[PDB]
């Protein structure tokens, strides 16, 4: 209030905090201390550099299934005398 | 009372020319304009003495710069940008403040053209490249079972011979086979178009980066970039921003000062610029830690090759200092903020820092990939 | 009161929330995230942000 | 690696079949050769496929220029100056215009070095 005792005290106070690092260390402590995601959220090292494996491995999937069937080509063939 | 510093206050072309207030332009300039008219009184700008901010002495203890001005009566006013702290708002009162401002990083702008045998393989990854050959052997290996051929009937078997065929198929579309083979058709088969998607993937991929080449490499966070060492990071030799990393309650700020602390060679430097030409010569191996306003100023101005990354670390501000007592303390309080609400400030943030800043935004689009 | 923030109405111009408790003496301070603003400075006084 | 048991013409004419087709398959059939074609195949193909990539490149980077009939798109732009006379009311109304556009352009032809500014029409 306009004309109170408290005005100057918590208008220096407020420095005093900010300079000792108390506001930084409390808006650290009740934002990300608190916070249920601690670390980053949903951020890589890079945002797809190149191409994800899961990508090819389908590829890589259908290939060996046509070498198991191949193998199995190879099996009724052999068997055939 | 306000001090000579870029870009806030400087000198005219003609300052020889013409006398009184013509002979300063800048931000503070505009400021005090600014302030004269939301509060009528005529005003006379001078220089700080020899060039000091407001620090209090620690020997004799007298205060020098423009608190000092101040305090004995031998200014009015100090639009200036002086940072609000404790031990000058016990002397002289404070306006509230017009910019905020906080310790940032200057790091050299990163190139983007990295030519060398290391970067071939990146179009794909470092985990196909080495899933390529396993699917080449696995294909290899089912080329030393599906070699079987007609012969009236424990068998001739395959040694030496099949490692050969087989080798073939890496460099040949793949299949080799035998001839009138019925499995082999298949194995090639499936193998050709294996091959098939990855080659046309690569080419694919190695035209997406030849058009937008971006290459943002900076790791662009402070707690990383106290967790590597191949880039160093230092601050001033003396001064508040040093001082912070110095108190600070903060594990990270902690172990970037001890890394600042037990660095060598020694990352501190005397003055500014000699901290912008050491990031400026590092090739990017160098940052540099400095508020926020001298930070974006110098990444606005030529040869455009610094930059401001990441965000700022503590919460202070500029901000009109006023004689304990005087008059002009409440109105030039209130026309701080009647300034801010209308836009004024920011309008000469951008008019000084952006507008007349060297390093322009360069031409819409263009051609620079040949 | 009521979950008011420091803000003047425009018709009976009464002061309401916190700035409206510290101007009529109801309360006698308000640490809370209260924005400095031109229209509020003039009722009651801010400390530093 | 083929027979050089002491001009041979045998060898000579060999090699440029396997720089054309894909692979190293002539009359003789070593494991040597594959090796040799292994390695010449994958060389190559990385080389033509960055040339169509890069091509690629090139027809991409042709065809998204912009030509810009819209004059806020000719401010937004330093290569191609554009400026107007040195007095007569073109000038006046890039210095009283009230549209953001014009007074983009007015501040680019007054801070233009050199001057973008002619006398004379022709
Ligand atoms: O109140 C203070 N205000 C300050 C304001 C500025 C500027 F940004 F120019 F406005 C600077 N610089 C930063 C860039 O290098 C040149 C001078 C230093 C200041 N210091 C000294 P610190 O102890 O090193 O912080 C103060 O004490
Ligand atoms: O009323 C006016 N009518 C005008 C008519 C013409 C023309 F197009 F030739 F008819 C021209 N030119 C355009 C090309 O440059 C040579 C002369 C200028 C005119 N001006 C001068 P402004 O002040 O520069 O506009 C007037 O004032
Ligand atoms: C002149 N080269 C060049 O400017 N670059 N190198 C290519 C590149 C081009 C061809 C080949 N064969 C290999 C690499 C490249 C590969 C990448 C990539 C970005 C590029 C563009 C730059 C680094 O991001 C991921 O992978």
């Amino acid at each position: 209030p306009k004309g109170s005792s408290l005005g100057t005290p918590v208008n220096l106070a407020v420095l005093k905090l900010s300079e000792q690092g108390l506001l930084d260390k409390l808006k650290n402590k009740w934002w990300y201390d608190k916070g249920e995601c601690g670390a980053k959220d949903s951020g890589s090292k890079e945002k797809t550099s190149a191409l994800s494996l899961s990508n090819v491995a389908g590829v890589f999937y259908i290939l060996v299934g046509g070498l198991g069937l191949a193998m199995l080509v190879a099996l009724i063939e052999f068997c055939y005398k | 009372t306000t001090i000579l510093e870029s870009p806030y206050v400087m000198m005219k072309a003609n300052h020889a020319a013409l006398a009184g207030n013509e002979r300063y332009e800048g931000y503070c300039v505009d400021l005090a304009a600014e302030i004269a008219k939301h509060c009528g009184f005529k005003y006379k700008l001078t220089i700080v003495g020899d060039g000091k901010y407001g620090a209090r002495d620690a020997d004799t203890k007298i205060w020098n710069g423009m608190v000092g001005e101040l305090v004995y009566g031998k200014a009015d006013i100090a639009i200036a940008p002086l940072t609000i702290t404790l031990v000058r708002e016990e002397v002289i009162d404070f306006s509230k403040p017009f910019m905020s401002l906080g310790i940032s990083i200057m790091i050299k702008k990163p190139q983007k053209s990295k030519p060398g045998v290391f970067s071939f393989l990146d179009p794909l990854a470092y985990e196909i490249w080495m899933c390529i050959v396993f699917a080449y052997i696995g294909v290899s290996v089912v080329l030393f079972l599906v070699s079987r051929f007609s012969p009236y009937e424990t068998n001739e078997f395959a040694i030496f011979q099949s490692a050969w065929f087989s080798l073939g198929a890496f460099m040949q579309q793949g299949a080799d086979i035998s001839p009138r083979s019925l499995s082999g058709r298949i194995v090639g088969g499936v193998w050709w178009f294996f091959t098939l998607i990855i080659i046309s993937s690569y080419t694919a991929n190695l035209a997406a980066f030849l058009t937008v080449e971006r290459m943002v490499s900076p790791i662009e966070s402070a707690e990383d970039l106290s967790k590597q060492t191949e880039i160093a990071y230092g601050t001033l030799d003396s001064g508040s921003t040093k001082e912070f990393f110095r108190r600070s309650k903060i594990a990270v700020f902690d172990k970037m000062w001890t890394y600042m602390r037990s660095a060598e060679p020694s990352v501190f430097v005397r003055t500014t610029a000699e901290g912008v030409a050491r990031v400026r010569k590092s090739k990017g191996k160098y940052a540099y830690l400095l508020e926020s306003t001298m930070n974006e100023y110098i990444e606005q101005r030529k040869p455009c090759d610094t930059m401001k990354v990441g965000g700022n670390l503590d919460s202070k501000g500029y901000g009109i200092a006023t004689p304990k007592g005087s008059s002009l303390g409440t109105p030039v309080n209130l026309a701080v903020l009647k300034l801010s609400e209308q836009g004024l400030l920011d309008k000469l943030k951008n008019k000084w820092w952006y507008d007349k800043g060297e390093c322009g935004a360069k031409d819409s689009g263009s051609k620079e990939k040949t």
